[PDB]
């Protein structure tokens, strides 16, 4: 961005009741407010669309895991309540029976 | 037996606004074919219960959009985005993978609307009725809201008590009011005695207390 | 020209998985048994609502896509992941195995659950041909032979 | 296209057969799952069994010793059998029906859909004979009505076992019909008021009839209201 200057971005978390102290001469940027956390959420990064109308909760790059099969083939990242992935695409459970076909006589 | 449990089991919604009804299963609702099948019933007032989810997301033909099912295996629940006036009844879910189909308890779901005070109107007892010995005076109150009315029968000043029986019709499907009919039923000996009869009225969207009365015979 | 399980299995049944198919005089019927075939789908059935259930551990990241960790550590953190990987890889493939032999076991266990039951009913009356049916010793009319079928047989 | 009527008597006697049929309009019997599903006076639903041509009468376990059900193919109704019945069978009946796919093989093995239903039959389980009602007029008093709007009804009384069914001016008047729940009284008999409300203007100059149809007693009553002649 033109400028071959650099600033070195710090931080520290300051406990209850603590104080940070600064002792300064120049080249120093200054706090202004300080941050505080709100509560809970999930951290995802993404490159797809948002919806509003679809409900998920298990989210990888590509977008939304929606299943109740307990295994996956998308991604070994995916993040949230997922399906466990495995290097196989294709595991048929039977529910029926072996079939053995008729002859006729 | 498949056990299905739903809640709240009174769910009294604000017009216009959402709700979700929670149904959890004793078991779990799959089935040989992929599909499980869970279903949400609405059997709104003195009807036959009709389908609005199948198969816990598909929505039957015919049916509002803001009926959407959701679920798992044991934990399912009926989204609805915006309850209007007529959308009052009951709820019911029930499985249908494992022998006997059972259902849910059932949700109330009561529309809340503003205010509307009752209409009042009074009925003396039919001649004929007197042939037969009863005499029945008919107090009514016609459209309004809420469903919480006082309606005290005063026989000439005298407030009376226990022959005072009061019928309530369902909330009303478009403008989500009730109506009421107490009934007075004495006999023709005591009807005869006394001249008025009147039928005090308190509600909420009344600013005093309204009475209808009619003195006896008269016109 | 009638045959039974212990050859090959009937394409006609469609009322159920397991079924009688009788000849006497008044000619063949093929008829499911329910009773049967209720106890072979309701067991696989209690396969799928047990590995269908879902897990409730919700895992965050700790990669970073856009921008990568330290090499050692994310080095470490690639090799824990396929190192995961290849345990339920392995979990996976071998309960698919487990339950789809079990699964083909169990319905090979209800044809005869039902073939040593009706052996049972017909006492002495009747014999093993071979190949699941029985030669019945006795003229047995189409009413006869849902005596068979529904467990009354005396 | 498909409709389901019920149809059968009102109330059986404790311990006899209640009987009742479900008639189809519109529809084949011989391409569905028929289903009795009961709903006793404000209780859950209860699916008694279900039933298809070439027969399987597939049953729930609490009423399977006494249930029976059968289904005709010329006459197209869906029937059912009730043995030895107690007044725990005192309920709505409804009927219901569900795609049958031939080729489903396992469909015959899981709980029928409930695709239709029928309007729902009442059987009220007890001794007590038919009473059939008696209709007195709700009328207003001398014309006080001194509003926009007026109000009459009838006053359906003593009568069992339920219900009755009231269409005032044979369905031509709807608008502002409120037909109130039955109430028993202390006799043992049910009795409710049906009023509608009409405009002030209209009386005198409009008739007004309420018809009651109590079907237990086969009664039929057509009671006009009116104001007081003094
Ligand atoms: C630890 O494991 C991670 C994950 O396996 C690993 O990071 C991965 O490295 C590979 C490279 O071997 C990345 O794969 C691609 O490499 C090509 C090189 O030609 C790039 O062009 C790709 O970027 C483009 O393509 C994508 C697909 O079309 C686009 O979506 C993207 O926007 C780019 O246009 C890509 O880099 C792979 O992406 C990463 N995965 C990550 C970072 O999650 C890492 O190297 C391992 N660590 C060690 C020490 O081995
Ligand atoms: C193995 O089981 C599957 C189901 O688990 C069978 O496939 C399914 O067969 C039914 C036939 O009744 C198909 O139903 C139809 O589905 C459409 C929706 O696509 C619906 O609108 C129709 O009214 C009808 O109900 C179903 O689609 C189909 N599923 C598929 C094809 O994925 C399959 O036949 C079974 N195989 C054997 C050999 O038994
Ligand atoms: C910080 O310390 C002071 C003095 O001991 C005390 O009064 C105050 O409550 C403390 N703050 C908190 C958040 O405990
Ligand atoms: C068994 O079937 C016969 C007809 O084949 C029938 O008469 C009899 O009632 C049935 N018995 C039972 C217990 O269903």
């Amino acid at each position: 961005n033109g400028l071959s200057g650099r600033i070195d971005f710090h931080w520290l978390m300051l406990n209850p009741n603590d104080t940070v102290t600064f002792s300064f001469n120049g080249a120093f940027i200054a706090p202004d407010r300080a941050s505080f956390l709100r509560g809970k959420s999930m951290g995802i990064q993404s490159g797809v669309q948002v919806d509003a109308n679809c409900e998920g909760d298990c989210y990888h790059s590509g977008g939304t895991i929606i299943s109740n099969l307990p295994f996956q083939n998308i991604d070994s990242r995916a993040v949230g309540k997922c399906p466990r992935y495995v290097k196989q695409r294709s595991l048929l459970l039977a529910t029926g029976m072996k079939n053995v076909p008729e002859i006729p006589k | 037996d498949v056990v299905m449990t739903q809640s709240p089991l009174s769910l009294p919604v604000t017009l216009g606004q959402p709700a979700s009804i929670s149904c959890r299963s004793s078991q779990g609702l799959a089935f040989l074919d992929g599909n499980t099948y869970l279903s949400w019933f609405q059997q709104r007032p003195g009807q036959s219960p009709r389908r609005l989810i199948y198969k816990v997301s598909n929505r039957d033909s015919g049916v509002p959009d803001r009926f959407s099912g959701s679920g798992s295996r044991t934990d399912f629940t009926l989204k609805i985005s915006r309850v209007e006036a007529e959308d009052v009844g009951v709820y019911y879910c029930m499985q249908g993978t494992h022998w006997p189909l059972t259902f849910g308890g059932g949700t109330k779901v009561e529309i809340k609307r503003t205010v509307a005070a009752p209409s009042v109107f009074i009925f003396p007892p039919s001649d004929e009725q007197l042939k037969s010995g009863t005499a029945s005076v008919v107090c009514l109150l016609n459209n309004f809201y809420p469903r919480e009315a006082k309606v005290q029968w005063k026989v000439d000043n005298a407030l009376q008590s226990g022959n005072s029986q009061e019928s309530v019709t369902e909330q009303d499907s478009k403008d989500s009011t009730y109506s009421l009919s107490s009934t007075l039923t004495l006999s023709k000996a005591d009807y005869e005695k006394h001249k008025v009869y009147a039928c005090e009225v308190t509600h909420q969207g009344l600013r005093s207390p309204v009475t209808k009365s009619f003195n006896r015979g008269e016109c | 020209a009638i045959a039974g399980f212990i050859e090959n299995g009937w394409e006609g049944l469609i009322d159920g998985w397991y079924g009688f198919r009788h000849q006497n005089a008044q000619g063949e019927g093929t008829a499911a048994d329910y009773k049967s075939t209720q106890s072979a789908i309701d067991q696989i059935t209690g396969k799928l609502n047990r590995l269908i259930e879902k897990t409730n551990q919700q895992f965050e990241l700790i990669d970073n896509e856009f921008n990568e960790v330290e090499k050692q550590i994310g080095n470490v953190i690639n090799w824990t992941r396929d190192s995961i990987t290849e345990v339920w890889s392995y979990n996976a493939e071998l309960l698919v195995a487990m339950e789809n032999q079990h699964t083909i076991d169990l319905a090979d266990s209800e044809m005869d659950k039902l073939y040593e039951r009706v052996k049972r009913q017909l006492r002495e009356n009747a014999e093993e041909d071979g190949t699941g049916c029985f030669e019945i010793f006795h003229k047995c009319d189409d009413d006869c032979m849902a005596s068979i079928r529904n467990n009354t047989y005396d | 296209q498909v409709q389901l009527q019920e149809s059968g008597p009102g109330l059986v006697k404790p311990s006899e057969t209640l009987s009742l049929t479900c008639t189809v309009s519109g529809a084949s019997v011989s391409s569905y799952f028929w289903s009795w599903i009961r709903q006793p006076a404000g209780k859950a639903l209860e699916w008694i069994g279900r039933i298809y041509t070439s027969g399987n009468t597939k049953s729930n376990p609490s009423l399977e010793s006494r249930v029976t059900m059968s289904l005709d193919a010329s006459k197209d109704q869906f029937s059912l059998k009730l043995t030895s019945v107690t007044a725990a069978d005192t309920a709505v009946y409804y009927c219901a029906a569900g795609r049958l796919d031939y080729s489903d093989t396992t469909g015959y093995y899981k709980p029928p859909p409930l695709d239709y239903w029928g309007q729902g039959a009442l059987v009220t389980v007890s001794s007590a004979s038919t009473k059939g009602p008696s209709v007195f007029p709700l009328a207003p008093s001398s014309k006080s009505t001194s509003g926009g709007t007026a109000a009459l009804g009838c006053l359906v009384k003593d009568y069992f076992p339920e219900p009755v069914t009231v269409s005032w001016n044979s369905g031509a008047l709807t608008s502002g019909v409120h037909t109130f729940p039955a109430v028993l009284q202390s006799s043992g008999l049910y009795s409710l008021s049906s009023v509608v409300t009409v405009p002030s203007s209209s009386l005198g100059t409009q008739t007004y009839i309420c018809n009651v149809n109590h079907k237990p007693s086969n009664t039929k009553v057509d009671k006009k209201v009116e104001p007081k002649s003094c």
